[PDB]
């Protein structure tokens, strides 16, 4: 294998490109990398050596609000003409010199595949492409191309696929040119201006017949059924239609029904569909995908389900979210092949009942942001669930005892419901990664039985219930929580002991518990990556000067309303909220100077701090609200207090004192002489607003 | 002056400038610092120097921006949002990925969680791209002799629209009311939403010895 000419040509092509993210690193002239066949993106033939495939394609990796692709920048060398037997050429996501498509591509004489989609090519399509007689797959979509003449298409008599989306499309006779390809199956013409160029009936009459299967016609301002009617010259062979983002304003066309062999209909992101699926459906019998998201359907849910009755044994994904649909979800398990069902953000004022016993194959279900009532159904009828979101509803009743039979659930969200209790089977899930049951009226006590076998739990959210959590001593937890959110939960008279084996947790909110025990010795060091620490409104006592060790992820510390005492704890270098009011601390606060602090809110009111205020406030110019009231400070105020240009509040009253724009409030009562701040970085990129309802 | 803290900011009259090192832990051996140079009338000039390397080379490290303070109003009642921005950029060596973009956050109430985000990308350096569910633009729109490709994507519980410029715009002057009106008319943005934040700044991914200087910046909500 690996004839030297091919290796030299590939090396010359490599030389032009400027890689920066490790791609093409397998290529080289070193004797260790002599063999061409083992290179990445290069595939040879078994008998001869001339390579067959050159697939230097990349992919998108996405983050909170951005995506990245390791695009290859360089010049496309003509030495690729040494590839006389090549038939696969996929250079899709790379951005080369943003210029015209190279002309030598027409002189491969054996090409059967070509995918330059999503590159940054521009200019007119080369006219020499008429020499690509053997092409079968041609993708040139979503580049800044300009197409206004399709005369080269007539000579390409082997295509089964042609993608020309995202172009400045201006061909008025495109139907006639497309029809000249006898074996065309799938057509991509998305993002073009097909609204302005609708085929005429005469030219549709003056054309051959070609059996199309998949149509990808999106992002054209159709807005009416009279501008895409031509696709109904393909009822015999149509199998997939994608008509998303077209600003459609009207009833779904009744001729969408009676389309045999249809399996994939996408009608998402329209203007107003005004009733949703019409009566013409139910004749489909083969539907496997139906996306009508964000279309303002205003349809009765049982009517939609009865009009979809033809594809019970085949319908797999049913996206019907961000619409306005009303009614009750009744008899969903009759769909044998259903796997996904989305019904977020609707006006569903009804029940979730089964009223007959048959199993379901649903793996993803979400019914959040609705007004559903009644109790939950027997969840043992959904053995293969993987996610389950039922938040913001008005569900009542206890969680059914069959919840422990799922054995595959990963997410369960039942927040903002009127749920009354939790079952003992919750422990047997063994694959749950998150559990959120906040803001429910949950009663009773949770023993270790409810938490016996959750070996993959990462999220625990039982915020603001009447719940209790008592675990027996000498219990070894099987999970390492990363977020602990248990406010207003009775964690016991003593400090919880299951925390000893818990490491590597990012937040800890066990406030409003009934802990009446001193800080245990074993609770001496928080995990290094701790973010939020809230122990407000408890009866914990001891010294916290040896508990905070200046981690690099601190954002919120709330040890207020307790019985803490001792020297003021070290302030983290990146903390933002520092609440320590209603405690029994004492001494001077001179240690608020040794390090620069980015705190935006600190409260030290209602303690026994004495001494003199340090003249070091220039090191913390990020302050917004400062509270030192109801303490026993003395001495003259520091002049550095005039350097806090970001102050909005300064409460200093009930003291023994003697002797800056946006300062809305200035309280200096006694001493012998709603506000809202911003904590940034809470929801990743997004900030959070905190309101301080300070007294007066 | 110049400040290098993670969350530190500078609040001037009718303007606030942040550093916003909100994802600094994703990289190793990096630094950043921003500073205000001159303020006059409604015009603010600033600069931001940084050097980020290694780590997760596919994530945004910071969004040092210059935000505007205004009385929150509904999109219906906004007449015009004039804006200007002239910037220069100075990187060095190689493997440079960054971004310059406007961010507009809107929600249902005056102070609520951000439900809608609108980004305007005036420059995409070295493979930086907007969030997109499909990876493909869903609209091509021209505003004031400036072309833009529109992308739609999810960010937790937020919908992010992105107007990426076809060519780099180092001197921008426009009225952002057109973008919001187009979004409400065609993309389904509710017109009763409250525009809570308007800002503009950079977003580095990987860059060595980089510095961006905004010579002028202005914005207002009428
Ligand atoms: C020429 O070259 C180009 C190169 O650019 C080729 O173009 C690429 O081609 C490849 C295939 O060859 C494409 O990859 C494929 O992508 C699809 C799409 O994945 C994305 O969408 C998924 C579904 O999104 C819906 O659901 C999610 C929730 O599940 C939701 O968040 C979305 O918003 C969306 O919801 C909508 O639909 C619902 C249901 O109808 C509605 O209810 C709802 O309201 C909405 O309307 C999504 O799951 C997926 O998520 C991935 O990405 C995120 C973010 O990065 C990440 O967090 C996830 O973990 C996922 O990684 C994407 O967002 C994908 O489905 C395909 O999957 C195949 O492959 C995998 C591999 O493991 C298999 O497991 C699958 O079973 C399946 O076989 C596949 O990955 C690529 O997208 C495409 N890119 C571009 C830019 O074009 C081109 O094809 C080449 N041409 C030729 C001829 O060769
Ligand atoms: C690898 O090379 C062999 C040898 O040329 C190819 O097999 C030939 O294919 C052609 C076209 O079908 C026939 O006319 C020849 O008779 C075949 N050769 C022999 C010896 O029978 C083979 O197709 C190549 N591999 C690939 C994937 O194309
Ligand atoms: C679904 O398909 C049937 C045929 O299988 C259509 O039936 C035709 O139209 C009406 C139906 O009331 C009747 O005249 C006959 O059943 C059929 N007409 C013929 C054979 O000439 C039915 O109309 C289709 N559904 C819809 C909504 O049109
Ligand atoms: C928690 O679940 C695990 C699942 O692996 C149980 O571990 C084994 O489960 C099988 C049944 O599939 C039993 O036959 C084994 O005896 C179990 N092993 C052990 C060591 O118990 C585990 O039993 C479950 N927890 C409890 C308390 O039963
Ligand atoms: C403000 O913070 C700085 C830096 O944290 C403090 O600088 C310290 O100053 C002392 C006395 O000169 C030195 O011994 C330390 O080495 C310095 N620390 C650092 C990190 O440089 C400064 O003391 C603080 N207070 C004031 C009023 O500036
Ligand atoms: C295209 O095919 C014709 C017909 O044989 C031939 O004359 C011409 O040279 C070919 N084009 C190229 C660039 O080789
Ligand atoms: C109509 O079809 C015939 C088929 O023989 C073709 O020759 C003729 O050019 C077509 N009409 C037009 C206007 O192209
Ligand atoms: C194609 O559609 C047109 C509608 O204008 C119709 O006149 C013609 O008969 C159709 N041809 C078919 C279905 O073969
Ligand atoms: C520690 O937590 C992180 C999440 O930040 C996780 O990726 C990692 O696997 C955890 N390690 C252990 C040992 O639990
Ligand atoms: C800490 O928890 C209490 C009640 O659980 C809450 O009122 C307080 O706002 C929390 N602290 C912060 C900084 O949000
Ligand atoms: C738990 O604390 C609340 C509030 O302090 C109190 O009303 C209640 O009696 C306590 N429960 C017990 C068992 O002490
Ligand atoms: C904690 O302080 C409160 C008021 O300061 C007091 O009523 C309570 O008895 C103290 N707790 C203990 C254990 O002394
Ligand atoms: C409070 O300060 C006063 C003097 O300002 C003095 O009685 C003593 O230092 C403190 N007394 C109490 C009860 O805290």
């Amino acid at each position: 294998l690996c004839i030297e000419k091919e290796r030299d040509a590939l090396l010359e092509f490599k030389r032009g490109l400027s890689d920066n993210f490790g791609q093409l690193s397998t290529w080289g002239d070193e004797e260790d990398k002599k063999e061409c066949c083992k290179w990445k993106g290069i595939e040879c033939n078994k008998t001869t050596g001339h390579v067959i495939v050159l697939d230097l394609h990349n992919a998108f990796t996405c983050s909170a609000s951005a995506c990245f692709a390791p695009r290859l920048t360089g010049k496309l060398s003509p030495s690729l003409l040494e590839l006389e037997y090549l038939n696969f050429l996929d250079l899709s996501v790379n951005e080369f010199e943003r210029s015209e498509i190279p002309r030598f591509i027409c002189s491969f004489k054996r090409l059967e595949y070509l995918n330059l989609s999503s590159s940054f090519f521009s200019g007119l399509i080369p006219t020499q492409f008429k020499n690509l007689t053997s092409l079968r797959i041609l993708d040139l979509g979503y580049n800044n191309l300009i197409v206004k003449d399709l005369t080269w298409l007539s000579h390409l008599s082997s295509l089964e696929l042609l993608s020309l989306g995202g172009s400045d499309f201006q061909v008025k006779n495109w139907f006639q040119e497309i029809t000249k390809l006898p074996l065309l199956k799938e057509l991509d013409l998305s993002l073009c201006g097909l609204s302005k160029l609708v085929p005429s009936p005469a030219e549709i009459a003056n054309s051959s017949l070609i059996s199309l299967s998949v149509l990808h016609l999106c992002c054209n301002e159709f807005s009416s059924s009279a501008k895409y009617s031509w696709l109904f010259n393909f009822s015999t062979s149509l199998t997939s239609i994608d008509l998303s983002n077209n600003q459609l304003d009207g009833q779904i066309d009744d001729r969408f029904g009676n389309l045999m062999y249809l399996e994939h209909l996408n009608l998402a992101n329209e203007l107003n569909l005004k009733g949703g699926i019409p009566s013409s459906f139910g004749n489909l019998t083969r539907l496997r995908y139906l996306d009508m998201s964000n279309t303002r359907t205003y349809q009765w849910l049982p009517e939609l389900f009865v009009r979809l009755s033809g594809s019970r044994k085949t319908l797999e994904v049913l996206g019907l979210n961000d619409n306005s649909m009303f009614g009750s979800l009744v008899d969903v398990t009759r769909f044998s092949a259903l796997k996904r069902l989305y019904l977020q953000k609707n006006v569903l004022n009804g029940f979730f009942m089964e009223r007959f016993g048959q199993v379901s194959s649903l793996e993803y279900l979400d019914l959040s942001d609705n007004q559903m009532r009644g109790p939950l159904p027997d969840l043992a009828l959904f053995p293969s669930l993987r996610e389950l979101h039922l938040g913001s509803n008005h569900f009542n009743g206890r969680i059914p005892q069959g919840i422990g039979k799922l054995s595959q659930l990963k997410i369960l969200d039942v927040s903002s419901n009127r749920l009354e209790g939790l079952p003992e089977s919750m422990g047997q899930l063994s694959n749950l990664e998150s559990f959120d049951a906040s803001y429910n009226v949950l009663k009773g006590t949770i023993t270790e039985s409810h938490l016996s076998n959750l070996s993959s739990l990462v999220d625990l959210d039982l915020s603001f219930n009447s719940l209790a959590l008592k675990t027996s001593i000498d219990w070894l937890p099987p999970f390492q929580l990363q977020v602990i959110n248990l406010p207003s939960c009775n964690l016991g008279p003593s400090f919880p002991k299951w925390l000893q084996s818990q490491n590597n947790y990012t937040v800890l909110d066990i406030s409003l518990a009934n802990i009446s025990d001193a800080l245990p010795s074993w609770f001496s060091g928080l995990p290094p990556d701790i973010k939020i620490l809230n122990l407000s409104n408890n009866q914990i006592s001891g010294r916290v000067s040896d508990l905070i060790e200046n981690a690099y992820d601190y954002m919120v510390i709330d040890l207020s309303s307790n019985n803490f005492s001792g020297p003021l704890p070290l302030v983290p270098t990146n903390v933002q909220i520092f609440y320590l009011h209603k405690n029994q601390f004492f001494g001077s606060i001179s240690s608020i100077c040794k390090s620069t602090t980015g705190a935006t809110s600190l409260d030290l009111s209602h303690n026994q701090f004495s001494g003199e205020l340090p003249d070091c406030w220039m090191n913390a110019t990020n302050l917004a609200v400062l509270n030192l009231a109801y303490n026993n400070f003395s001495g003259k105020l520091p002049q550095s207090l005039g350097s806090l240009t970001n102050l909005e509040a300064l409460y200093m009253r009930q003291n023994s004192f003697s002797g800056c724009q946006s300062l809305q409030i200035l309280d200096l009562g006694g001493n012998k002489l709603p506000m809202e701040f911003l904590v940034q970085g809470f929801y990743g990129k997004y900030p959070r607003h905190y309101s301080y309802l300070g007294n007066l | 002056g110049d400040y290098c803290g993670q969350w530190d900011w500078a609040k001037s009259t009718n303007y606030i400038v942040y550093n916003n090192l909100w994802n600094k832990n994703a990289a190793a051996s990096g630094s950043q610092c921003t500073g205000v140079d001159k303020i006059s009338g409604s015009t603010i000039a600033w600069h931001t120097s940084y050097t980020w390397t290694g780590g997760a080379a596919t994530e945004v490290k910071s969004y040092s921006n210059a935000a505007l303070v205004f009385s929150k109003k509904q999109i219906k009642n906004i007449k015009s949002i004039p804006t200007k921005m002239k910037y220069s950029y100075s990187h060095s060596s190689g493997t440079f990925v960054a971004d310059v973009s406007y961010d507009l956050f809107t929600s249902s109430t005056a102070s609520g969680s951000n439900e809608y985000e609108i980004m305007i990308w005036l420059a995409a350096y070295g493979g930086a791209g907007p969030i997109s569910s499909t990876g493909k633009a869903i609209a091509t729109v021209t505003i004031g002799s400036n072309s833009f490709k529109l992308y739609k994507g999810p960010n937790g519980s937020t919908t992010v629209f992105s107007f990426v410029a076809t060519k780099t715009i180092t001197n921008f002057s426009a009225d952002l009311q057109k973008f919001l009106s187009y979004l409400t008319k065609n993309q389904g943005l509710p017109s009763s939403q409250y525009l809570i934040t308007l800002e503009a700044g950079t977003e580095p991914f990987v860059g060595t010895n980089a510095k961006m200087t905004v010579s002028s910046f202005s914005a207002a909500v009428n």
